[PDB]
DNA sequence: TCGTCTGATCTCGGAA
DNA sequence: TTCCGAGATCAGACGAGATCGGG
RNA sequence: CCCGAU
């Protein structure tokens, strides 16, 4: 967004102006999102209560909110989906970012997210 | 800890019941590799190589494998019970 | 010019004096002392008056497990005691675990090792057998040792005074060390319940005249001689709100121009 | 540099059926070889068995008098079942010397069944849709003829 | 521009309700002498100001 | 969580937390609180959500935690609480994500 | 929270005779003298700064 | 904003000046675009908290 | 949108 | 045993600049 | 109600 395009009074902040060089994402299937993810390496619904908790190697993996699976390598994953983007393979929207602070992966195909190119 | 237990399992020579969850590929023996530095690849049919390495941890329950025979017609038998899970996954 | 540690000095000070609430945020009572000349000193004071609960000055507690009994115990840090300048003793502890609302009011709680040590077995009822003393183990580590409950913490500052984030004016003023005869609060309402009105009346001129002259904003205090003596006259402390007005003015209309105009046109003809 | 072969092991897997127990990892606790009383569902397990309690605890007593039902004591299990796509797993017994691959039936959870607290109200009370699906099972639940027994196979 | 904001009111529509001057140019306008514009009229203590100012030429 | 199917106060703590440090402090709270009143059953716990939803809560527990589906097969719903459980004992609305 | 080996709901002490009677299948677990340890060690109140002059100036 | 770090050009637990807010060109010599971006930031306070003090002060 | 003040029921506690 | 009175704990309220301009 | 002025 530009930082200094807004109104002033009663909209200071609240009524923003899209930048350049943006994009918003559409929606897309999540078909090949999930069969790459449990290809990757994900296991939910079989593993023990305690595995997803303090443990390091329990990164879970989220997609548009719902859990789908735990992944031991985090590393792994979000390169492998980033390699495979790049690729081509998955659409080039999709996101894949890990929050380290609780271990969840986050797979976004939401649509409507705020977007933008890099080198 | 991902080779360690081909090396454990070289250490003991009980058969250790072994739980591998392979990538989803249809139909379309087997062999392991054990790379330098631990990176076991398992070289599978069609000569692709699959890298499983690692898994959930596993033995913070009891898993136990069992052969159901249909005791009304068989047995149902507990043949082992379990040791750390494998995941296959297809490499690119 | 309203229109032109932490302290809030804006026109949320301004706003949050003229409606002269009784809690407001980050309440601060300074305090001179009487030896304002060593921070040892000041500091037997300052743990003297700030709470400090039985879960800051202990060791290692928990239950431990005897045939037919569950008793708690805790380990009470004796170095921290002496380190801390502040007056606690196992007796003194058990005095304070006991009249503090956790149904241990009689002999039960004990001191045993060499007043390093405090021990409580187990409740009466409600549950006696286990679950009060899982209950105990949450709220031992939370009841106040000494001190004024009430305030948060107090920070001593360099001669010494100690300023406190605190609302229990007269516990503090009365404390042995700090001369109550020059302590002052910001909070206009607890100077009000405990150093009468006038008291009340200056700190509306001060505390509005700190705030102006910390904001730049000079101003007369024949406007703020007004204000506050306007905003004190009829007994107590009327803070310039709706409500206040109600208690202010005889007049309806007066009240009905301002806010509430259903109500206080009906009530009036009533 | 282990080169260890994996043989695509034909012998039957169709019988194999991984039964979890997020229930005892306390002591390394084995079920136990001797409890028969044993009942069990090809869909949906329920392993209902003979899991006598022990009486080196002290009796128990009263309250095993206050439960109403006991039948020594069965602690009977539910299976919860994960079985939604089931050949992802599909691993079996490795030597060092050979791999044995046997493609498992659905996996299934073992937790403890109560059901002592649910007849117990249903008892003060003599003081879901389609639930069990269209066929009501007449079999699934039928089929508990089971022998839990051991011998080296494979 | 200011022609587009140029604006006096002589005398002119009142309201139907209130028969108070209307709000707006296009109405012939009329300006709210708000309450805050009230209380410079009471400091200055004009008082028949006021009374010319809030009776006399707006609702007499 | 028993009304979810898991009635076990066991698997209960090992979905919020195995290791205990903080999540030891989930266990006084409320295993306690639910073992307080003796209420450990499955179908009696539904039943305490069958009075205060203004055998019938099997259904009207689909409209709470919608997104995370269940076939009548409430594991996937117990994580995603206990997950949200997780987040409270470890414990920004205007970030561009 | 010690756990029951049969139906896991949670640690009970019922105070007659020292047993782990839990509100379910009796497995009272009569634990002899062995002391039970809880030390959760808390936090310890640590001195004070005397919140000094050495700068206010700028 | 972001996790640890300000703008996702610096490294993250990155305490830096010039990474936190500082700006080391003048206006002659012009702002760069993590400067300028620094600058809206403590600008818009300026302008957000007119706003919102007329509502009170009125 | 909380934010505020109000005023309306409960409960552990002392006096006769 | 009694209980009369009082500190504790929810629920509901009715507030939140000023003007001017046009569709 | 939006927009815009200050
Ligand atoms: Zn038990």
């Amino acid at each position: 967004l530009c930082p200094s395009d807004t109104p002033e009074g009663e909209a200071c902040g609240l009524v923003k102006n899209l930048a350049l060089m943006t994009h918003i994402t559409t929606d897309m299937e999540d078909g090949p999102i999930v069969k790459l993810a449990s290809n990757l390496g994900v296991e939910d619904v079989n593993l023990l209560c305690g595995e997803e908790l303090s443990y390091p190697n329990v990164f879970l993996v989220f997609l548009n909110g719902n859990i789908l699976g735990v992944i031991r390598d985090h590393k792994k994953l979000v390169n492998t989906f980033r390699l495979m983007r790049r690729a081509g393979y998955i659409n080039e929207f999709v996101s894949i970012s890990t929050n380290l602070t609780d271990r969840c992966v986050y797979i976004s195909s939401d649509g409507g997210r705020l977007c933008r190119p890099y080198i | 800890s991902v080779a360690e237990l081909l090396r454990e399992l070289s250490l003991t020579k009980e058969e250790e019941l072994l739980f591998l969850q392979l990538p989803d590929t249809l139909p379309g023996v087997g062999k392991l590799l054990i790379r330098k530095s631990g990176r076991v690849q398992l070289l599978l049919g069609k000569v692709t190589l699959d890298v499983t390495m690692g898994t959930a941890c596993s033995f913070l329950q009891e898993l136990v494998s069992v052969g159901l025979g249909d005791s009304r017609t068989g047995e149902m038998t507990v043949l082992g019970h379990v040791k750390h899970k494998l995941v296959c996954s297809p490499d690119f | 010019p309203g229109t032109q540690m932490n302290i809030t000095l804006g026109v949320p000070r301004i706003k949050e004096i003229i409606n002269a609430s009784k809690a407001i945020s980050t309440p601060i009572i300074t305090a001179q002392l009487d030896k304002d000349d060593d921070a040892d000193y000041a500091r037997l004071v300052k743990g003297r008056i700030e709470k400090t609960l039985l879960g800051e000055i202990s060791e290692y507690i928990e239950e431990v497990f005897l045939p037919d009994d569950c008793f708690i115990l805790v380990k009470l840090s004796l170095e921290r005691i002496r380190l801390l300048r502040l007056e606690v003793n196992a007796e003194t502890v058990r005095y304070s675990i006991c009249t503090s609302k956790l149904r241990v009011k009689p002999g039960d709680v004990a001191v045993h090792g060499e007043a390093v040590v405090c021990v409580t077995p187990r409740e009466n009822s409600k549950s006696s057998m286990y679950y009060v003393l899982q209950f105990l183990k949450e709220d031992l580590p939370k009841v106040v040792v000494q001190g004024i409950p009430e305030v948060s913490r107090a920070v001593i500052h360099i001669k010494y005074k100690l300023l406190v984030e605190g609302d229990n004016l007269r516990a503090v003023m009365a404390t042995h060390g700090v001369k109550g005869t020059r302590t002052t609060s910001n909070n206009t309402y607890e100077v009000e319940k405990t150093l009468g009105i006038e008291a009340a009346r200056t700190t509306i001129i001060n505390e509005i005249q700190y705030t102006m002259v910390n904001h730049g904003m000079s101003i007369d205090r024949r406007h703020v001689m007004l204000l506050s003596d306007l905003m004190t006259y009829k007994g107590e402390v009327l803070g310039i709100t709706r409500f206040g007005l109600a208690k202010m003015k005889e007049s309806v209309l007066m009240l009905a121009s301002f806010e509430k105009t259903a109500d206080h046109l009906f009530d009036a003809a009533y | 540099v282990q080169e260890i072969d994996v043989y695509l092991a034909k012998s039957l897997a169709e019988k194999l059926y991984l039964f979890q127990y997020p229930v005892r990892p306390a002591s390394m606790t084995y079920d136990d070889i001797p409890h028969l009383s044993a009942k069990i569902k090809p869909k949906q397990q329920k392993v209902e068995l003979e899991m006598a309690i022990d009486t080196l605890n002290p009796n128990y007593c009263r309250s095993k008098g206050e439960q109403i039902a006991l039948n020594m004591d069965k602690q009977t299990f539910c299976s919860s079942q994960t079985t939604s796509n089931t050949s992802r797993y599909a691993a079996a017994l490795y030597r060092q010397g050979e791999l044995h691959l046997t493609p498992l039936h659905g996996i299934l959870q073992l937790r403890p069944s109560f059901s002592y607290l649910d007849k117990a109200d249903a008892k003060h009370r003599e003081r879901r849709r389609v639930q069990s699906y269209e066929f009501l099972q007449k079999k699934h639940a039928e089929e508990p003829w089971v022998h839990l027994h051991y011998y080296g196979l494979r | 521009m200011v022609l587009d904001k140029m604006h006096a009111r002589a005398r002119g529509p009142r309201a139907v309700l209130t028969r108070q001057p209307t709000e707006g140019r296009s109405r012939d306008g009329g300006l709210r002498l708000g309450e805050m514009e009230r209380d410079c009229l009471i400091g200055y203590g004009a008082s028949m100001l006021l009374l010319e100012r809030l009776m006399i030429s707006s609702d007499a | 969580f028993k009304a979810m199917g898991v009635e076990s106060d066991q698997e209960i703590v090992q979905m919020i937390g195995t290791e205990e440090h903080v999540m030891a402090a989930f266990g006084p709270s409320l295993e306690e609180c639910q073992k307080a009143q003796i209420f450990t059953q499955m179908q009696a716990l539904k039943y305490i959500g069958n009075k205060v939803r203004r055998a019938r809560e099997l259904l009207a527990s689909t409209i709470l935690t919608h997104v995370p589906v269940k076939e009548f097969n409430f594991r996937a719903k117990c994580i995603y609480t206990a997950v949200m459980v997780r987040r409270v004992i470890l414990a920004d609305r205007d970030y561009y994500g | 929270l010690l756990f029951c080996p049969g139906c896991g709901n949670g640690l009970i002490v019922e105070e007659g005779q020292r047993c782990h009677r839990f509100s379910c299948n009796t497995c009272p677990y009569v634990h002899n003298i062995t002391r039970k340890v809880t030390n959760r060690k808390y936090p310890k109140l640590k001195e004070v700064d005397d919140v000094l002059g050495g700068a206010a100036a700028w | 904003g972001f996790e640890n770090r300000s703008l996702p050009h610096f490294e993250k637990h990155s305490k830096l000046p010039a990474a936190k807010g500082f700006v080391a060109n003048s206006f002659y010599s012009g702002l760069t675009p993590t400067e300028f971006f620094f600058h809206t930031m403590a600008g818009r306070e300026g302008l957000v908290d007119t706003a919102v003090k007329t509502a009170e002060t009125g």
